[PDB]
């Protein structure tokens, strides 16, 4: 059924079920492994908007969560405290243990409202949202993660193979065409968002209108 | 696990008398107990299941109940064929016997 | 229309063994399981063993767990128990018996084979 | 496409046991500091071939975990292992 | 008694593997028109033997889910399968 | 310790721990299955009354659940939505992921109360609960569910092996020789129940007093 | 150190089949009963070495469970068993 | 990785991964068995105060829990019910599934206060709270346990290898070298606590005051 | 620059077996995968069974299943075909596909094969 | 499991008109459609993906759109390279094809 | 009465290997835990690896991982060391040490081997 | 991972002086930490568990303590037994050991 990936002289190979290995002897578990894998290093456009498209909401779905053991760092995670605009949640509450995700560079956390026409946020392509060691369906309300993939691996018998910046947001519509967006330097002083501008970018406006007001 | 206590050991009595054996338990059991009669020589038969359920077959004289430990058989009317020995199975949690009721007249 | 049939008896040495062969008939050999129950000279019953109504599961009493080996056919409509290793306390009446209820409840006893006086020496 | 094919990585130390007293929880560290951060360099098409493993991976995990009722699934690699002793014997 | 020599069920499609794209969630159905309907009529007494197979199977399942503090039970035919590698190595 | 099944050429067969078998292989996981049994294949009486005679209450015990693949078609599902009659609940919400019996064909949900002498719900065989791919010991508040039992099997390797009406009730006693039963077609309009009615001739009393009022 | 030769625990009947009806929860007992009252007095270094046993064997089970997010572990010694499978195949 | 110990020949071996056995055939499972121990075996000082200075609090570690089949007879066991003193609770509740130590002789339950710096209730060693055929990191709100460890083992294939006193108490400090402690006998008769004191000496202390009032 | 190269054609009986030939060059062949359709003469197409970009994921439709085994080789930018136990029915145009989208994903096909029909008696 | 269903089966048109296609199926899509276009004896080719996305070196005269099941392809100021076969895939579940549609003159 | 016996020294090439041997007395060998440190001339200490009080957990430096092998004997009272392999910074006094605390915690040490002063040429 | 730093890295003084000496590290420790002696030739000797539990047959002169990463070792009223040279074992999560402390006089 499933793909399973191998590591044979340092360099991969594949095979489901009918490629024999007389060679691996398999000899314990903790050679074998499931790993994560973040979606930046096949080098999206890692803006703040195309997630909203990238995204969606329904509903008779459930969730569904799995277990990895080591993933990728973290230029881009995402946090979500996100209410509809009547007034109540949109996302559900983290469940026990889980927790955010724990090694990031630029924690893109967020605050807004928009219709959350679907009681769950799942990935549009089909992705994950990576926790703790941890990978979802969906999205749960107020915890980092960060958009990424899994394979499950063998390695052979030898080896095994920091600052969390936090920013803000404020945004609505939320999963529109009519989408809106603010990023925080203050209290009150916010700027219309573009998908050119950078956590570098921004970070550096912390100098400028850090300045001016 | 479980012990069970036949009582009385026997009896020696008569035709047409009514007689009640108890059966006693060293733990509660619900109503999953049975009764048995056999003679000497002869293959057992089967009385009642669950502790009042009739047999097929058998006079509506033979009756017990009971409930936890305390478990009846009374049976009104006797006969020469109601001289056999008789035995009590429990079957809650292991199909554990006793000591068995021997009948016979004076 | 129940027809059992209990093997005839054999003396065996102490230490030795045997196979027990009860048959059945007049109904669905299958759909109802069976035990062995003992009955020593002057003495009450003693439950031995006891097998599902189609052979996956198997009970044993404490006493006698290992020395003996439950096991029917349902082919044959055929009972069978193996056994060694015997002591003299063996020595018995054993009787095939079948149950009240079917598919593999109720110990308790409808029927009751003939009986075989199994001794030792 | 884009392929990153350095690699830097967060694995756990399940093993490695260059251990003291600290494995104790109550004098151990909260969640962090215990993650060990490996890095990489090895062959480039490697890590390029790996991320589209596990693309690919995506879909047959996804109808995994609908085809079934847990939540927390744990039980994937032990199952993956056993299917291996079968397929050898 | 009585017994439904005939049989029809609900199975899932663990497997099959006729899929296209809407394995993925946001676009698949919700949790219903995914359960494959399998119809069968082979030999009736089987099915028979099997109703009551589980019949007396219901015993030791229920010794076992009593001998132990788990909710939700996953790992059985895990266990059984290594249980019968063990038999035969 | 606990049976299996096997199908060797087709057929069934039986096998606790010592039977070998130098022939079934064995090559995979996906042919090693567990399947659910509803007990309408024995054809008891699947009437409403003698459900409350096939059940009843206590404490001290805990619930359990366990997982099946795969189960049959329902003629007859249950739902339970029962207070105890001072006005408080008799049974317990249904966990999370759990969720109704999905294949019915005619759905006897109910409404009623009585004492519920036992926090939980056992069946008095000790038989199941069937809900999604799921099985428990009891029964949940509100849900679904059906009754049956489950077996363990292999299988080779060859190949694998609606409209869900809805009905309501009233009772009370419930758990009593003393249980009282009603059938709904209106608000208003009721009917003492017998065992006799079948769900078929109910529906057909959809008709009748559906004219009649 | 002190240490306690003998012993006498509280196993479960998870198997031993000693068993009628009372298997069915709604006529069972409700958690006590159930646990096997076993008595030991054999090789009395024994269990001492099994008390020191289990006291080292503590350290690398909290690196095990650190090392993962399960709450419920429940997989270990089929882990162990499939380990030792490998071990010999 | 993880020991495991054996019975060959009704004694015990040890060893981790690379010693063979091609003896021990590991006929099956159920002979495969983990194990719980108590500490009493060791012969600690087991009174009251010193299991408060066997304790300790922090946070930012999660409980983690675990299964064995079999344990010890205890006796001393324990629970808790201790808040703040502010009036908030120092422990979190116990999950569901979890209950008290099943097979106790003393049952050394506790109410009081103190600062609960640390929202979890580890051992200071590096042991266990063992609760119904569990274990925890920590100790949860209302519920008996005990102290101890676990051990894996292997058997060979040939077998298998009551009052519960109530006692009760008060305390303050609680993780203090100013730790009080009290025991009961009546709603107003209390004594101060000394590490002398054992379950039996108080136990005949309810005859002695229990005359005297 | 997408230069598939499907094999020639070849007669084989009832019940006999192949093994097709499809080449591809103009791109990495390792990072989309392929498939095969047919055409019988005077009718529409029919997918046949399906890769990953690596050999991994096999797809394969209902109507063939276990009777045709796909294969490729990505050093030798190849793809294969094994199939056998042939009817009549399979007579037909196979076409060697590729896909629009990137690594195993997008069934749907960019470049289609010369095709070969292929024949039973 | 999913069937389609071309409609018209075919059509008899000149240059210069305009033209839709229908294609329905027999259960829910999103817009994960595609067409195509092939003659008696060329091998095909493609020209929209997920039923609007047009494809490279394609004549912006080709368009398409739906949802659910309904389909489109609506062509205007046709040519003869137009008049090619035309069908329709399915990808939802499975890679479906159907009946497909034939063009031609008068 | 704790009696560390720390074998002689011998030369050995690079590249060769050893067996060491250091033996104790005074108290329950199996009830305590051993290792081994290192000290080069004119240099600090060096751990290099660790057994439990049984045998089964080993534990290794980083530096030397694979290259040596632990062992005990707990019947003969009697620590071993294989080692292999061996370069030139392995040069050094290999000291046999025990613990201060009991049951294979308290890796800090309360006994100290006499050493020997291992050499490569 | 951890490393360690003695300070200072010897002392030449005389006896009846009382000495400390510190010892630090790159990471935050509890008393889990020792202290060591040997001299020239000698095989070493304990002195002190967990950073301030003195050893058996020791003088009660040697004393020390600290937490996290600072760490100390003072000593009154020194001898010339006490002009060996010292070390600091850490045993947190690795057994580390580092620059050692000597000692001698003018
Ligand atoms: C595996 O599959 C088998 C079927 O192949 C199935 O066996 C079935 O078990 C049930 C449970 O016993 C059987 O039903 C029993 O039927 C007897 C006799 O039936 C006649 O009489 C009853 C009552 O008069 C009528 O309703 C019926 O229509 C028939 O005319 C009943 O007497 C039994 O009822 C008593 O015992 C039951 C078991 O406890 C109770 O459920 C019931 O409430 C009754 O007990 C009450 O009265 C007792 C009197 O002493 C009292 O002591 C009790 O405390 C209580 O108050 C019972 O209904 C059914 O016939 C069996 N089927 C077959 C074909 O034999 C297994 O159940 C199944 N395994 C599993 C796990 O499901
Ligand atoms: C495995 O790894 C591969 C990469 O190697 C990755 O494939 C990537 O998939 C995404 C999803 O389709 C691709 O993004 C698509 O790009 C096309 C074309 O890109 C140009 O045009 C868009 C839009 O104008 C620009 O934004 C872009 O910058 C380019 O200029 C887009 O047209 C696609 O958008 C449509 O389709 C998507 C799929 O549904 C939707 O997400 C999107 O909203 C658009 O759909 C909307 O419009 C439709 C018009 O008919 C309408 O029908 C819909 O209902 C909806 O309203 C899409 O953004 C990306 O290019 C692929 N990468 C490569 C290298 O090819 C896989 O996703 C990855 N696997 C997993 C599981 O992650
Ligand atoms: C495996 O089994 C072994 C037993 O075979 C068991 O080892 C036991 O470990 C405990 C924990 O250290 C040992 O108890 C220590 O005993 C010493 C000395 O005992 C005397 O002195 C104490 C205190 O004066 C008296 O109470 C006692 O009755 C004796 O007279 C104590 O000094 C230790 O206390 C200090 O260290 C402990 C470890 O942190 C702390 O728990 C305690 O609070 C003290 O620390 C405090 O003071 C320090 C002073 O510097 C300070 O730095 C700290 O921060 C803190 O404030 C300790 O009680 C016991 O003797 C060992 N048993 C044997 C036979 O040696 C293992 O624990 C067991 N494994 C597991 C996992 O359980
Ligand atoms: C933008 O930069 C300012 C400083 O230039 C940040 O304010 C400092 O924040 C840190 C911790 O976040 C504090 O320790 C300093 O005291 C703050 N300094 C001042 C002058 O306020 C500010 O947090 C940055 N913006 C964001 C969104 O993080
Ligand atoms: C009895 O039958 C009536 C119709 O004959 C049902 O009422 C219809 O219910 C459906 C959906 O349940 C609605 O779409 C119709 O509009 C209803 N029609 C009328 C005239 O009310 C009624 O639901 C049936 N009874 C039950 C219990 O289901
Ligand atoms: C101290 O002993 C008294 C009796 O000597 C206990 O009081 C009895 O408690 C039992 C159950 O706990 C009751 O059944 C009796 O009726 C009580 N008798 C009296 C006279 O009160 C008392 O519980 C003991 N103390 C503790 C803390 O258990
Ligand atoms: C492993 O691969 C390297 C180059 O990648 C090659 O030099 C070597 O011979 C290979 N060895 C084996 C055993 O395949
Ligand atoms: C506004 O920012 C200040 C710090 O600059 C902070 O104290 C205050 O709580 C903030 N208020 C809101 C509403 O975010
Ligand atoms: C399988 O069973 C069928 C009849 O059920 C029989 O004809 C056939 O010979 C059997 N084959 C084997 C291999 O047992
Ligand atoms: C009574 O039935 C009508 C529909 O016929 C419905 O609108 C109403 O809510 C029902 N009321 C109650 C109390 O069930
Ligand atoms: C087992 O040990 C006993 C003593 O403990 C000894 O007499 C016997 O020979 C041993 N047998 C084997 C097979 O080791
Ligand atoms: C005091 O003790 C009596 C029994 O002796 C009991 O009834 C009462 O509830 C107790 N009160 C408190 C506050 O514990």
């Amino acid at each position: 059924s499933i793909p399973l990936g191998v590591i044979h002289n340092s360099t991969l190979q594949v095979s489901d079920v009918d490629k024999l290995v007389c060679r691996d002897k398999l000899s314990s578990t903790n050679q074998l492994r499931s790993v994560g894998l973040n979606l930046e290093g096949n080098g999206v456009a890692t803006d703040v908007p195309s997630v909203t498209k990238r995204w969606g909401f329904r509903s008779g779905v459930p969730p569904k969560v799995v277990n990895y053991e080591a993933g990728e760092w973290a230029e881009n995670c995402y946090n979500l405290e996100i209410k509809k605009p009547d007034g109540s949640e949109c996302l559900p509450a983290a469940p026990d243990g889980i927790r955010g995700f724990p090694r990031c560079r630029y924690v893109h956390k967020v605050s807004g409202t928009g219709p959350c026409a679907g009681d769950f946020a799942f990935h549009k392509e089909g992705a994950f949202f990576l926790y703790d060691r941890l990978a979802s369906t969906v999205i749960y309300r107020g915890t980092t993660f960060a958009e990424g993939v899994v394979a499950f691996l063998i390695l052979p018998q030898a080896k095994k193979d920091y600052y969390s910046t936090t920013i803000r947001y404020q945004a609505t519509g939320f999963g529109t065409n009519e989408t809106e967006y603010l990023f925080e330097v203050d209290n009150l002083t916010y700027v219309q968002l573009e998908s050119r501008f950078t956590p570098q970018f921004l970070l550096q406006l912390n100098e400028t209108i850090y300045a001016s007001g | 696990d479980i012990v069970l206590t036949q009582s009385p050991s026997t009896l020696s009595a008569s035709v047409g008398d009514r007689v009640t054996i108890t059966c006693r338990a060293s733990q509660s059991i619900s109503s999953w107990l049975a009764w048995y009669q056999q003679k000497p020589g002869e293959a057992p038969k089967l009385l009642i299941s669950d502790a009042s359920s009739l047999e097929s077959g058998v006079p509506s004289r033979f009756s017990g109940s009971g409930s936890g430990t305390e478990f009846t058989l009374t049976i009104s009317s006797l006969q020469p064929d109601d001289f056999a020995t008789y035995y009590c199975q429990q079957y809650y949690s292991s199909p554990t016997f006793g000591g068995g009721t021997k009948v016979e007249i004076k | 229309q129940v027809q059992l049939v209990q093997s005839g008896v054999t003396l065996v040495q102490p230490g030795g063994s045997l196979r027990v062969s009860c048959a059945a008939s007049g109904f669905t050999f299958s759909s109802y399981a069976m035990s062995w129950v003992r009955q020593a000279p002057g003495k009450g019953l003693e439950w031995v063993s006891a097998i599902s109504g189609l052979g996956g599961s198997t009970y044993y009493a404490d006493s006698v767990k290992g020395r003996f080996t439950i096991s029917r056919d349902n082919s044959k409509n055929t009972l069978y128990l193996q056994m060694n290793s015997l002591r003299a306390e063996d020595t018995a009446v054993y009787y095939c018996a079948k149950d009240h209820r079917v598919w593999a409840a109720g110990y308790h006893f409808d029927y009751w084979g003939q009986g075989a006086l199994v001794t030792v020496s | 496409p884009k392929c990153n094919p350095n690699l830097h990585f967060w694995t756990t130390q399940d093993e490695g046991a260059a251990i003291g007293l600290a494995w104790i929880p109550y004098f151990g560290p909260a969640a962090e500091g215990i993650y060990t951060e490996g890095l990489m360099h090895n062959q480039d098409g490697l890590i390029c071939g790996l991320r589209q493993l596990a693309n690919e991976t995506t879909q047959a995990l996804q109808l995994f975990l609908r085809a079934t009722t847990e939540l927390r699934t744990f039980s994937i690699l032990n199952r993956k292992a056993i299917d291996f002793l079968l397929q050898r014997w």
